[PDB]
Formats: structure tokens, sequence, C-alpha cells
RNA sequence: UAGCGGGCGUGGAUCCCUGGAUGUCCGAAUGGGGGAACCCGGCCGGCGGGAACGCCGGUCACCGCGCUUUUUGCGCGGGGGGAACCUGGGGAACUGAAACAUCUCAGUACCCAGAGGAGAGGAAAGAGAAAUCGACUCCCUGAGUAGCGGCGAGCGAAAGGGGACCAGCCUAAACCGUCCGGCUUGUCCGGGCGGGGUCGUGGGGCCCUCGGACACCGAAUCCCCAGCCUAGCCGAAGCUGUUGGGAAGCAGCGCCAGAGAGGGUGAAAGCCCCGUAGGCGAAAGGUGGGGGGAUAGGUGAGGGUACCCGAGUACCCCGUGGUUCGUGGAGCCAUGGGGGAAUCUGGGCGGACCACCGCCUAAGGCUAAGUACUCCGGGUGACCGAUAGCGCACCAGUACCGUGAGGGAAA
RNA sequence: GCCGACCCGCGAGGGCGGCUGGAGGUAAGGGAAGUGCGAAUGCCGGCAUGAGUAACGAUAAAGAGGGUGAGAAUCCCUCUCGCCGUAAGCCCAAGGGUUCCUACGCAAUGGUCGUCAGCGUAGGGUUAGGCGGGACCUAAGGUGAAGCCGAAAGGCGUAGCCGAA
RNA sequence: AACCCCCCGAAGCCAGGGAGCCAAGAAAAGCCUCUAAGCACAACCUGCGGGAACCCGUACCGCAAACCGACACAGGUGGGCGG
């Protein structure tokens, strides 16, 4: 259970804008710490974070016909690589 | 048809087993990771490679 | 279950409407409707296509299913009402008096 | 209120006022109210401890034949409320 | 539920029944908190470099009963829900009386606690007038009778008779053995366990005399089975013309029938399809004395003895309730207050009371069936057919409306 | 269902014919009822009248050139003009809950118009040891082991616990 | 780029300031101190080094066309700045 917490990447201009830097953003599991995404990411990509930084998206209410809608709840946890580090995994 | 094959093989996980039952879930988990950012990205899945996997898993987690 | 019926993907006679004896293989069996295929009930779509992709897509006069129960089964002597007999071990079905 | 040796609650019976002979007829004016058991605290010894009983004035004497039934009746280590419980 | 993108199935996929697994968070909700679905912990393991941080597995609420050396502990149980039915505690008013107060509505509405596939009640301290009946509950009847009643409005039994069902049991006390502790060591006193005992033609204890074992009776408990429930399966007999968009219509000649219920198929079908009659089926779970077996238990006659036979009880009086009974000549049952017995030369009842005669054995408990209901499944309708029928045939207890209880459509 | 100048009946009705409709209907003779509507300031729905009428929600106020576009008084740009300026500007809190930003779009919503929008579709967007709150405290109050009281439900209540601008 | 002089100047700051008055003006933790049990190889205290630091909010509206008023309603809405 370590594959868990990692959902899939944010894909976003926003979301590369920090590649470039040494910030990693993505969809983590909406009940994981930081604490967790940490040692997660680190046993996932083998890389060392120096810092995790979370937060909620509230999901969206789409809709369709009469029938009404809600999205599900998400939560980006960007990660802030060890120096000069990197992960070619998203780097695509 | 899949079923019959890979449960059998998986109490043939018994050389070390329940740690072994353990480490292949592992690596199976990885797998779907990898496979669902390979799914996100669009460039790199063909579907149903998923499901099956979720399954060789609530299977192998038996 | 419960859902099956008549026949299934082989050889059929049709007793119909439009189609009232033409006979020919079933390449179709959906049973949630309880329509079958043949080559009996084959009308018009003037449709281009439904999904933008593959540009053209068929004017095609493709096979209108058909109520399951307007086709019957058929061999030596043609169209028979099918009966159920039990071999040595299994179920095979003999028709009104021959087989198969 | 009621429990104890005793068992009795407080019931309620009307209470219906007459005006009247007996000798040229008789009637009214009727009307519910509450009737209570005569009820009191027993103090009393027993092992250590002075162990107490809401309970109605008809039975008081039941509390005392079952002090004496304990006497006959292993117990100390601080048992208070326990002991009570013990009683019958 | 089409589509995009991919797969799986006679190496029996989907799907249906049965058992198992997993089963975040909240909710009795139970480690603690809290504004339900959130937050914070202790302990023992585990994970990461892992002490700090985080996560993962386990575990920790409270009450009652039993066991345990006070205790710490350990086990068994409880908690919450349920359409209606049921039982106990509590309990109205409109209204009727052509005002109204007794009375009525009604022990209804409702609130509360509890029970459960039912619940209650239940083996006479009974009936009530026959030297009769013989637990309880339910239906018919008795009977709108007997009675009750500002004898107004109204209310309104029982016994008996015909039915359904059918069943009877355990104990307390004397008495004996025991173990424990209290002490004034006593042939005792008390508590616990065992035995013994369970009735009204009175019964039991104890003491004498006698034939009972191999007698037979026998569950409401337990064991096996049948049968049934939860998936299913078999199932008879038709083809050609013909009008038609379409036959199942019309026509011609056939056949089946333990099946001519019903549904569908391009219209109007026994023979096309699904069924129908008839008949077959369970590895698994549930049910199951209906059949069988076993165990717990149970069963004798006479004589003497006067030991025992359910206590704040009977009983009496005061205050009330129930009953057909509204204080009435007012018993019976029940019980808040006061006084307060006896153990069969005992007690209770038979409508004040007394005498006679007769009935029954209070003050401990349990007991199936017949009965009630309908959330659930099915069957049927001189039941509805979208302003009807459930509020809802449709994505409805929704939308919307209200702080909220709550109201509540359309389609 | 629609039409009829025909036939029968005292009448309520029945019949016949034509057109629509497109799958049910139910003699003679009997039976049974949710059985006949114009009114109930009736109930539900539809559609009229008033009437192209009153209104278009602050008398702070406009004008022009250019652009966009099928279409502009009404959208973008420019210049001129006017109004607020202890506000009609700016930052918190509450309540609200995606209304934020883009891109495409105008059926309806917008009291006119709409190319615009707070509207429709879609995609993005909210990053904290140090700000706020919780792993801190206590207030009224609440809850509440003990304990007290109450037919039941429950009431009061110590320690403690919860409770903050 | 310059970033300098001079003046006005708070109700804010120093803050637990001062004076007068009568109506006489929260608690608890942090913090400090005292010791008890217990420990004195602990443990507290100060410095330095290395490490660790979670959960929730964070858009936007906010005197209003985004809150309360069935409405893009002349109404209503606490605090700060307000040249
Ligand atoms: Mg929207
Ligand atoms: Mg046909
Ligand atoms: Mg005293
Ligand atoms: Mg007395
Ligand atoms: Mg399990
Ligand atoms: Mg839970
Ligand atoms: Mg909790
Ligand atoms: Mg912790
Ligand atoms: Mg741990
Ligand atoms: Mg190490
Ligand atoms: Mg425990
Ligand atoms: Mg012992
Ligand atoms: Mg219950
Ligand atoms: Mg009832
Ligand atoms: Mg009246
Ligand atoms: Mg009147
Ligand atoms: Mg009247
Ligand atoms: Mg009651
Ligand atoms: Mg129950
Ligand atoms: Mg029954
Ligand atoms: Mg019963
Ligand atoms: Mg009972
Ligand atoms: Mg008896
Ligand atoms: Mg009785
Ligand atoms: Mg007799
Ligand atoms: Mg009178
Ligand atoms: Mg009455
Ligand atoms: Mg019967
Ligand atoms: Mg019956
Ligand atoms: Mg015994
Ligand atoms: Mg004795
Ligand atoms: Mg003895
Ligand atoms: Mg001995
Ligand atoms: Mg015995
Ligand atoms: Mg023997
Ligand atoms: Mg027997
Ligand atoms: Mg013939
Ligand atoms: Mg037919
Ligand atoms: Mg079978
Ligand atoms: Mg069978
Ligand atoms: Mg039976
Ligand atoms: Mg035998
Ligand atoms: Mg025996
Ligand atoms: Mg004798
Ligand atoms: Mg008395
Ligand atoms: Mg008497
Ligand atoms: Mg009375
Ligand atoms: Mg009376
Ligand atoms: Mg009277
Ligand atoms: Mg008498
Ligand atoms: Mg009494
Ligand atoms: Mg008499
Ligand atoms: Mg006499
Ligand atoms: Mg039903
Ligand atoms: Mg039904
Ligand atoms: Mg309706
Ligand atoms: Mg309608
Ligand atoms: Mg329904
Ligand atoms: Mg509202
Ligand atoms: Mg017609
Ligand atoms: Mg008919
Ligand atoms: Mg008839
Ligand atoms: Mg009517
Ligand atoms: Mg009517
Ligand atoms: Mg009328
Ligand atoms: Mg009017
Ligand atoms: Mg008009
Ligand atoms: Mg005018
Ligand atoms: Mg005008
Ligand atoms: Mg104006
Ligand atoms: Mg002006
Ligand atoms: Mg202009
Ligand atoms: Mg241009
Ligand atoms: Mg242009
Ligand atoms: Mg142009
Ligand atoms: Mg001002
Ligand atoms: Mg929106
Ligand atoms: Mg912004
Ligand atoms: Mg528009
Ligand atoms: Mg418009
Ligand atoms: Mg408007
Ligand atoms: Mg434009
Ligand atoms: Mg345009
Ligand atoms: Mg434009
Ligand atoms: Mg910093
Ligand atoms: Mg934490
Ligand atoms: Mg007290
Ligand atoms: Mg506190
Ligand atoms: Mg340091
Ligand atoms: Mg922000
Ligand atoms: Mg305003
Ligand atoms: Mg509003
Ligand atoms: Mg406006
Ligand atoms: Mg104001
Ligand atoms: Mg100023």
């Amino acid at each position: 259970t370590a594959y868990d917490v990692i959902l899939a990447p944010v894909l976003s201009e926003k979301a590369y804008a920090g590649f470039a830097e040494g910030k990693y953003t993505f969809w983590v599991h909406p009940k994981a710490t930081k604490t967790e995404i940490k040692n997660a990411v680190e046993t996932a990509f083998k890389v060392k974070v120096v810092k995790v930084n979370t937060l909620h998206v509230r999901g969206k209410k789409k809709r369709l016909g009469r029938y009404l809608g809600k999205r599900p709840d998400r939560k980006k946890a960007i990660v802030q690589v060890a120096p000069g580090q990197k992960i070619e995994a998203l780097e695509g | 048809m899949k079923l019959s094959e890979v449960r059998k093989q998986l109490e043939e996980a018994r050389k070390l087993s329940p740690v072994e039952l353990e480490k292949l879930v592992r690596e199976k988990k990885r797998e779907l990771m990898e496979l669902r950012f390979q799914a996100s990205i669009g460039q790199l899945s063909q579907n149903h490679k998923i499901r099956d996997l979720k399954r060789q898993i609530a299977r192998l987690l038996t | 279950r419960v859902k099956m019926h008549v026949k299934k993907g082989d050889t059929v006679l049709v007793a119909s409407g439009k189609y009232k004896g033409r006979v020919g293989k079933v390449k179709e069996v959906l049973p949630k409707k309880y329509a079958v295929i043949v080559e009996g009930v084959n009308i018009v779509k003037k449709a281009v296509r439904v999904s933008p992709k593959y540009p053209q897509g068929g004017f095609i006069e493709k096979e209108a299913p058909l109520h399951a129960s307007k086709v019957r089964p058929i061999c030596p002597a043609c169209g028979k009402p099918t009966r159920v007999r039990k071999k040595f071990l299994e179920n095979g079905k003999k028709i009104r008096v021959c087989a198969k | 209120s009621g429990k104890r040796p005793i068992v009795a609650n407080s019931i309620q019976r009307r209470g219906k006022a007459k005006r009247e002979g007996g000798v040229g007829k008789k009637t009214t004016g009727i009307s519910k109210r509450r009737q209570y058991p005569n009820l009191q605290k027993v103090r009393v010894r027993v092992a250590g401890q002075e162990i107490t009983f809401r309970v109605a004035a008809s039975h008081i004497p039941k509390v005392y034949e079952l002090v004496e039934r304990a006497k006959g009746l292993r117990l100390e280590g601080l048992s208070p409320k326990e002991i009570k419980k013990e009683l019958l």
C-alpha cells in the first residue's frame, strides 16, 4: 500500500511551470499526510523530497439533462525534490 | 481463462508465501500506478491493462 | 439467465413478414432485446455516420435485427420445433424427428 | 419513588368529592391524583459501614430481618453500595 | 448506455442460488472529543534514515450478572432498529348529552418502557346452583338479554351451548447429608450446593408393615431422517394458398390435448415463440419431531405421628381501581394508609350479614397449539387505468416551501 | 374524434351515411355500481379580458470616431462630458459556495439590445512551523464519573471534559 | 534616478504610564518559583551542532447584481483605512 498515495501527475501549464525548478505536483489520495506523500514519492521515484505542499481541489459541479451533478474531490500535493534531482518519468 | 492459471501459481507463491503474497502485490501495484500514469497522459494506454491488473491484485490479495 | 431461446450462431428459416420464406445463417443473436440477425430485414440508413472519425461511414443497408420469434431452426426436414434430449452424459437438441 | 424490600411504586388514583345524603341520594365532582408510599430512611449497621435504605414504613422490619440474614454472610473489603446490592 | 478506446467466452465466460472474502467514514457508535460522516490520543507490534513526524495492524466506552484474593482481572450478556400487530406504566379534548358539571367520547388519541415471530393468558383459594363443570386463549351463540345509568344521553356483561386448539410442568416449607462463617463451641444459627417435596377424592415430611425389578409411560431438550425454502430442468401437436406493409385474418386439408390458463410475434395463433397440464431437481445454507431414536423426568397400598404446606400476606378498616356495578343492599379481584393472624379444629368463595350446605386451596415461577398483524414473497379480482390508482407508473418523499418540526408537487 | 338538411323515439337516446382514426369492441336477456354537473367566492389545467395599456426599479448624463461582428444606442478601444471620493474607493469578519481565469457560445436568464455577462460547454485556478483554527487555556453556558431527585421518558449536579472576537 | 532638508502631527506605540472618581471594575494555562513521590549514570537548566515540524482554511463576492429581503429589489448587514 504505497503506490496508492500517488494518483497521477497533474498536467497543466502551471504544473509544468515548476518542473523547471524542483517542483513536481500531482494528485495524491485525499487522506494523505505530507509526511506520507513524502515517504511515498520518495520510495516511488527514488528521489529525496525536501518539501511537500498540499491543497484540496473542491470538485466542481457539472451536470447533464435534468440530472444535477457533483465531481469528486481531490488533493494536489506538490513536491520539492532535493537540489539537482529530477524525475524523467514526469519530464515528458 | 486468466483466472485458473494465475491463482494456482499464486499459492505456488509458497516458497516464501505470505511474504510473497505481499512482495508480489507491491510489485503489482507499482505497475498499476505506472499504468495509470501512462493512462492519464493518454499517449501510452489501451484500457483493460488497468482492470486486469486491479483484479490480479484482488486475487493476489487473497 | 432465462433470457435464452430458439437459436444461436447457426442456420435458420424466416417465417416472418417481409422476408417470409428466406433462409440464412444467423450472424447475430442479442437476447437483451430478444432479436436475432440473419440477412432478412436489411434496410437503408441514409445516415452519413454518428462519430466524426472515419470520414464516410455508409448508407449501408445494414441487417435490421429480427424478433427472435420470427425465425425457426432447421435440418434435413426444414424448419422444426426443437426437442431437448439427453445423451449418456449431456444435452443435445434433437429436432421434430431428426437431430442436431 | 419506591424500591427496596418494599417494592411499592406510587400509584395514581382519583379523589372524587361528593355532596349528599346516603338517605336521599348522593352526588359529586371527580378528579385524578397521586397516592404515595409512606417511605422512610433506614440507617443501619451491617458489617462495616452505615448502609441506608429508602423504604416503606410498612416494611421497616424486613430490613432488620435482612440485617440478620447477613451475619451469616461473607463480606468486608470496602463494599458500602455493594453490601446493599448483596442484601437478598 | 449508445459512443470513443480496448477486452473476455464450450480450457464453459456473462448471469442466477449457497457459503466465504474484502468492507474507508458516520451512525447504538463504544479510546477521547465533536457542530453525524470530522478532530485528537494511551498501550503493544510494523513501515520510512526514523528519536522528533507520519502512516499501517491490533487493542482501550458504559452497565448488568457470574467467577476471582479487597483488587487487577476473565467470561457470558445488554445498548440500537423494526410497517402493523402485542403487553405494561401514564392518558386527553373536541364531541354526545340538542346548555352543562356526573356521565359520554375512551382507557380511545397520543407519550413512555418492554416483548417478538407474535404478544398476552394459562393448569382454579375458578365457575354458580346442576349433589354440575374442570387450564388458557380465538370464533359462533347466549344478548342488546342480566344489569349499569344526572334510571338522562348512553353503557353493557357472565355461566351455558356450538366450534378451533389441545398439555401439562418446576419449585418454597418440613426432613436428611454436606461445605463455608458468625460466634456466647451449641444436638445452633445463618448463608450456598445436593437429596427429598409439590397436592384438594387434601397433600407432603418423618416412623412402622407390604411384591417389584427385567413393569411400562415419556417430553416442550438433544440427535438422524423425510418433507419444504433459497438456482433450475423436461414438456405434446401445422403446412399450403390467399388479402395485406405485416397473418395469427379468410380458405383447404391435418394434428395435439392430464396441456383450449395467460402472454408475445408487423392484425385476430391450442399446433410459431414463452408458457400451460403432468413430472423431475440441491453440493451448499435455512427450515424441519412429520417419521425415528435417545436422554431429563415420572408412576404403589395401610397404619401412627400432628413436623410442613409460600407474611407485613390473609384478615379488618380508611382512600381508590377493575367488573355490567356511577356508593348502591355492594360482594368479588387489585392496592396507597393504619392495625395484623393461623398451617388443614388451617384458610378463601358461593353479591351486605348469620346459620346451614357446597366449591376451591392465596400470598413463588414456566408452558406449545388454536389468535393478532403485513415491512416482505406470491396468487386472485362483476379493483384503478395517468385530474384514476399509492403522495410517487416518470430519477419522489424528490423539486420547491419553511429557522425547524414539517409541508410536498408536476411530469 | 369531426359533419349531416336522412331515418326511428314524446324525450333522455338509438340508428345510417361521409371524413379522421388505426386495435380494439361486447347482441338478445339478466346482474352490479366510484353511473349523467352550469353554477358550490368549488378543485386541477388550459386559454381569454383589461391592452399593445401601467410599467421597464433612484433625475449622477451624455456625445462622437474607430474596431468587432449575420446583426450594435446597448460589446472592445479612443477622445470629450458627468457622478462618488468617512465613498459610490481599499482591507478584514460573517454568509455565500466556483460566482475566479481562460477558450468557445447566445436558446433561455439579463425588465430593451446583446457579439456582452455574474448565463450555457470545457479546461485551468486556492501551495503556510511563523496568518487563522486544531495536536494550548479558561468565560457564560453546556456536558457530567460521584451523588441527589423523578410513574417512564427525564431533572439537578461535584471532579473532570467541551465551550472564544 | 534622486532617495535631503524643514514643519504639522495622532484616538496608534512605549503600556502592566500618570491623576481623579465610585458604580469598585473575568477566569485558567503559558511563564517564574517551591518543594513531594521518584530519580541524582537520571533529570532539569544555557550554548552549539545535526535532525524533525503534522491536520483544516487560503479562489471569488463581501454596504452588495455573489450575504438577509420570492427579483441584477432605492431596504438591511460587525471591524480597519478613508488623501
Ligand atoms: Mg455553471
Ligand atoms: Mg406467422
Ligand atoms: Mg442514624
Ligand atoms: Mg403496619
Ligand atoms: Mg474475516
Ligand atoms: Mg464506524
Ligand atoms: Mg467516536
Ligand atoms: Mg500519537
Ligand atoms: Mg508505532
Ligand atoms: Mg539507520
Ligand atoms: Mg476488553
Ligand atoms: Mg480459592
Ligand atoms: Mg429491541
Ligand atoms: Mg391496536
Ligand atoms: Mg354537548
Ligand atoms: Mg347540540
Ligand atoms: Mg349536534
Ligand atoms: Mg395504555
Ligand atoms: Mg425480540
Ligand atoms: Mg402462528
Ligand atoms: Mg406464545
Ligand atoms: Mg408471561
Ligand atoms: Mg397449582
Ligand atoms: Mg389464577
Ligand atoms: Mg364428574
Ligand atoms: Mg334528567
Ligand atoms: Mg364503557
Ligand atoms: Mg382452524
Ligand atoms: Mg380459525
Ligand atoms: Mg431441588
Ligand atoms: Mg431446617
Ligand atoms: Mg442442614
Ligand atoms: Mg466430609
Ligand atoms: Mg428434586
Ligand atoms: Mg439395574
Ligand atoms: Mg418416548
Ligand atoms: Mg381428420
Ligand atoms: Mg393469440
Ligand atoms: Mg438438475
Ligand atoms: Mg422433488
Ligand atoms: Mg410442526
Ligand atoms: Mg425407549
Ligand atoms: Mg428412570
Ligand atoms: Mg393415617
Ligand atoms: Mg394492608
Ligand atoms: Mg373478603
Ligand atoms: Mg368503580
Ligand atoms: Mg367500585
Ligand atoms: Mg350516582
Ligand atoms: Mg363473603
Ligand atoms: Mg392494602
Ligand atoms: Mg351465598
Ligand atoms: Mg356451616
Ligand atoms: Mg405483500
Ligand atoms: Mg402482495
Ligand atoms: Mg398521479
Ligand atoms: Mg396529466
Ligand atoms: Mg411504488
Ligand atoms: Mg427558502
Ligand atoms: Mg368512427
Ligand atoms: Mg362482456
Ligand atoms: Mg347475478
Ligand atoms: Mg359520486
Ligand atoms: Mg362521481
Ligand atoms: Mg352544478
Ligand atoms: Mg369575488
Ligand atoms: Mg390581452
Ligand atoms: Mg394613456
Ligand atoms: Mg408610459
Ligand atoms: Mg432610469
Ligand atoms: Mg449634481
Ligand atoms: Mg453613443
Ligand atoms: Mg480589425
Ligand atoms: Mg467584420
Ligand atoms: Mg465588416
Ligand atoms: Mg462615517
Ligand atoms: Mg454556475
Ligand atoms: Mg483574484
Ligand atoms: Mg440571448
Ligand atoms: Mg433579451
Ligand atoms: Mg428585472
Ligand atoms: Mg463578436
Ligand atoms: Mg460573434
Ligand atoms: Mg465582441
Ligand atoms: Mg521560512
Ligand atoms: Mg496527529
Ligand atoms: Mg449530592
Ligand atoms: Mg479544559
Ligand atoms: Mg539548535
Ligand atoms: Mg489566498
Ligand atoms: Mg445595501
Ligand atoms: Mg434572495
Ligand atoms: Mg440594475
Ligand atoms: Mg450600521
Ligand atoms: Mg483621518
